[PDB]
């Protein structure tokens, strides 16, 4: 992009797609979770259905 | 698994891990060189030199 708009034979040259946008990770320590006694599977269930 | 004693073990500690073949079955070589390749098959009603 940033090298084609300098370039006097092309315009208007765009991406289709989207651009890279803010995600928010979750880190689940596995090591306080099987400390506290809850599975992992039991986590990652809550999470997908709810 | 997490010894009742705290510390945990690891599927490292169980055993080996690493980026090997998927199947094993099927080798070759190529002159006597280490080797790999697709062998080919024509679909029905295809022309060979094309």
């Amino acid at each position: 992009l940033m090298l084609a708009a300098q370039n006097p034979a092309l315009q208007r040259v765009r991406p289709n797609g989207m651009s890279d946008e803010p995600q928010y990770k979750l880190e689940i320590d596995d090591e306080k979770a099987s400390a506290l006694g809850v599975s992992l599977a039991d986590i990652n269930s809550t999470v997908s259905i709810a | 698994k997490v010894n009742p004693d705290g510390s945990q073990v690891r599927l490292k500690d169980v055993a080996d891990v690493g980026l090997g073949g998927q199947d094993y079955s099927i080798n070759a070589q190529f002159n006597g060189s280490p080797a790999s390749g697709i062998a080919i098959k024509l679909a029905t009603g295809a022309n060979a030199l094309d």
